[PDB]
């Protein structure tokens, strides 16, 4: 995510970073972790396109 | 880890992310460390548990439950 932007990089867990941007855009971050396996599928559906 | 059980239901920090350094867990924020105790007015909940991946076990402190017996 953005540490190594702001400096010295700083390792964290990949789902943990999709939750903040979430948070970033007003949606709570529940909805993450209840449905991680349909982005997954439209994420890589997207890549197919 | 992302989500920490309690009973039943799920729980999930309002801001900055759980921690742990081995002893016991805490909940600070991501631009600086200054470990806090977990409380029940740090997070909310949401669901069940079954639904999130990498949720472990422990259980949150009530700041009210030792004084509701007043
Ligand atoms: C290995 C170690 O340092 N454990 C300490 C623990 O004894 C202490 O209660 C806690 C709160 O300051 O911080 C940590
Ligand atoms: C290895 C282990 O202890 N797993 C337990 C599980 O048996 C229990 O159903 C759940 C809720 O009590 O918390 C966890
Ligand atoms: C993290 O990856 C390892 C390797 O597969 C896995 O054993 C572990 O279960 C994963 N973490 C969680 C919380 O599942």
């Amino acid at each position: 995510g953005w540490t190594f932007g702001a400096g010295a990089a700083l390792q964290i867990p990949f789902a943990m970073q999709m939750a903040y941007r979430f948070n970033g855009i007003g949606v709570t971050q529940n909805v993450l972790y209840e449905n991680q396996k349909l982005i997954a599928n439209q994420f890589n559906s997207a890549i197919g396109k | 880890a992302p989500a920490i059980c309690h009973d039943g239901k799920a729980h999930f920090p309002r801001e900055g992310v759980f921690v742990s350094n081995g002893t016991h867990w805490f909940v600070t924020q991501r631009n600086f460390y200054e470990p806090q105790i977990i409380t029940t007015d740090n997070t909310f909940v949401s669901g069940n548990c079954d639904v999130v991946i990498g949720i472990v076990n422990n259980t949150v402190y009530d700041p009210l439950q030792p004084e509701l017996d007043s």
